[PDB]
């Protein structure tokens, strides 16, 4: 697994964490379980 | 995915570096050890350190007086830092509008002149531009505005240089909008106010097609290596947990609480390696009571 | 000589309008909810709130409910109430009532909707009794405390261009109420700013400068309240005590530089301070000074 | 002294110590 491999694999990961509902789904991650 | 920074610090091809997040988190800190990092490492490049934050630090953090005029870091041959002053620089587009000087936005709108300076001066093949600028924002809420700036004027627009301003609008949303020019550098605590806020801002930012990849957690106790810290570290533990899974992507440098103020070239310096290679508890323990005056 | 704590403005009786301000960070969000519940739980009878002015809002996270555009009760509280002003929205009603999009982006929009926040109250003064801004870190809240000048400016040259380019009426009281918030921000028994530090170079420095320009300004200030500290001198780490050191070599310079305000110093406590409970908890110590030796295990209490 | 006295005493005290040359002494003996 090259670098150039490694980042092209991360930024696609990234974007999608954020596509879908996901984007919600992790602030609802962070506010629900704070007291 | 590596704990550091290494990879930014030896980029090639950035020239445009952001670095934010919430109030006090330190911004200005790191933004100050990102650029030595990148300095030390590229002695063949000009850097530029520039503060969008209109309550400036920058002299604060080196000690000594910087201005709207860049000035290179005493010290060092390619890092120089800017803090415009929006009532000079107007004066002085003036001679070469107090109203304008206090006007709120005039501080984004100054700083965004500049960046469309930059880019025009390197278009014209001007000898002496930097290679690369580093941005020291301004704490999350005014940043995103800045950030905004490139496409809410993108919308908004003698009239031909009307459509010039509009051609260097577009020039500046393609280059911050490439992952190869352009980069934004979180900062948090592992507080919550601070976890949320930075979770908010890169969901923004990845909104507006800017790339962020790296996230700096700061002012870190390591505490299992006195009561008050023990509890606080139990504290940011819990945050560093849930950091650690949102940002399983992403490059997470984690960077230790100081036993004082980091401040001049030499304490940001020592401090600033761990950018570059991650801050082991254990081994470098000692370092964090190594701080001069 | 001069009380460390903020007794005096907890009792007030003529106070209208209370920033808390400075560096980012020190703790505004955390002070302007103590104060706030300090002085609603110390006049019942008066009706308090609390505005955020910080384009990044923390009030609704500090106290863990949702408040938003439209003030609103905080839980646990007869006479204390959050708005966090809203940009989009504000906005949209603008557009509604009479572009708005590409507006509710451009840098300033934030003070400038602020700003007219306080407008639609004073132009009801003719409520609530008295507000409390958490504001932004400091270099955006001395736009804000500008703006009576800077827009009475604007609306003078703004009738100039219209005598040029051939609603009076509507200047004159736009006019009228920005010179009415200049009055009452300038007067120092209904206006007073706050100012938040922590003893370090930078927030210290920038906390002078921020004093010296709000004095310009004819701003009052008579308060600051320095946070996060250790008081390590009263089992404390090697860390605690180096940064100790630094904290008591910023507070000696602080006790001569400000020896003519109320310097209220407040501890780290053992955790972030987040909840109604907690944030009144806290908040006693800007009433009564915290004494490190007999009120120590309160940070512990969280 | 009154409280009334008190008040208008440091109003004068504060601002006397930002008058003429004081804010850029203050500065000065800051950094
Ligand atoms: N890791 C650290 N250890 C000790 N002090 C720190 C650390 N990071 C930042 N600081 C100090 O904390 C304060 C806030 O940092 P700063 O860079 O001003 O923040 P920001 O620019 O985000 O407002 C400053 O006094 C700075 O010297
Ligand atoms: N004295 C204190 N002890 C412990 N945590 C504190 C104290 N003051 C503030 N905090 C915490 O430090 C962080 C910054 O405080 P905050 O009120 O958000 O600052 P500001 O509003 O000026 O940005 C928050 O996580 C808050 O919980
Ligand atoms: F970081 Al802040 F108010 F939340 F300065
Ligand atoms: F308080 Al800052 F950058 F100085 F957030
Ligand atoms: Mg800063
Ligand atoms: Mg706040
Ligand atoms: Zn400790």
């Amino acid at each position: 697994l090259t670098e150039a491999e490694k980042r092209r694999l991360l930024r696609e990961r990234r974007q999608k964490k954020f596509s879908n509902g996901g984007a919600s789904s992790r602030l609802n991650k962070i506010t629900g379980q704070a007291s | 995915v590596e704990p550091n920074l290494h990879s930014l610090i030896t980029s090639t091809t950035h020239k445009w570096i952001f670095v934010g997040g919430k109030g006090g988190v330190g911004k200005t800190t790191s933004s100050c050890s990102i650029a030595i990092q990148m300095a030390l490492s590229q002695p063949n490049k000009q850097f530029l350190l520039i503060s969008t934050d209109p309550a400036h630090n920058l002299s604060d953090a080196f000690g000594e007086k910087f201005g709207k005029d860049a000035r290179k870091v005493t010290g060092m041959n390619n890092l120089s830092c800017m803090e415009i002053d929006p009532s000079a620089a107007l004066k002085d587009m003036n001679d070469m509008a107090d109203l304008t000087g206090s006007i709120p936005g005039i501080d984004e709108a100054l700083s965004f002149m500049e960046v469309m300076k930059h880019i025009k001066r390197q278009e014209q093949g001007e000898g002496e531009t930097f290679d690369t600028v580093i941005f020291d924002t301004a704490p999350t809420g005014h940043t995103l505005r800045f950030l905004q700036l490139p496409n809410t004027l993108s919308k908004l627009l003698i009239s031909g240089k009307l459509n010039e301003l509009k051609a260097n609008v577009e020039t500046i949303r393609q280059q911050f909008t490439d992952p190869d020019l352009t980069t934004f550098v979180c900062v948090c605590i592992s507080e919550f106010l601070s976890l949320y806020e930075t979770e908010r801002l890169i969901q923004e930012l990845i909104s507006y097609d800017m790339d962020v990849n790296s996230i700096i957690v700061n002012q870190l106790l390591f505490a299992e290596n006195c009561k008050r810290c023990q509890a606080r570290w139990k504290m940011q533990k819990k945050y560093l947990d849930q950091i650690d899974e949102l940002y399983e992507d992403f490059h997470v440098v984690k960077m230790p609480l100081c036993a004082g103020e980091i401040r001049g070239l030499n304490n940001l310096t020592k401090f600033s390696q761990f950018l570059n290679k991650e801050y082991n508890p254990i081994t470098d323990g000692k370092v964090i009571y190594e701080l001069e005056d």
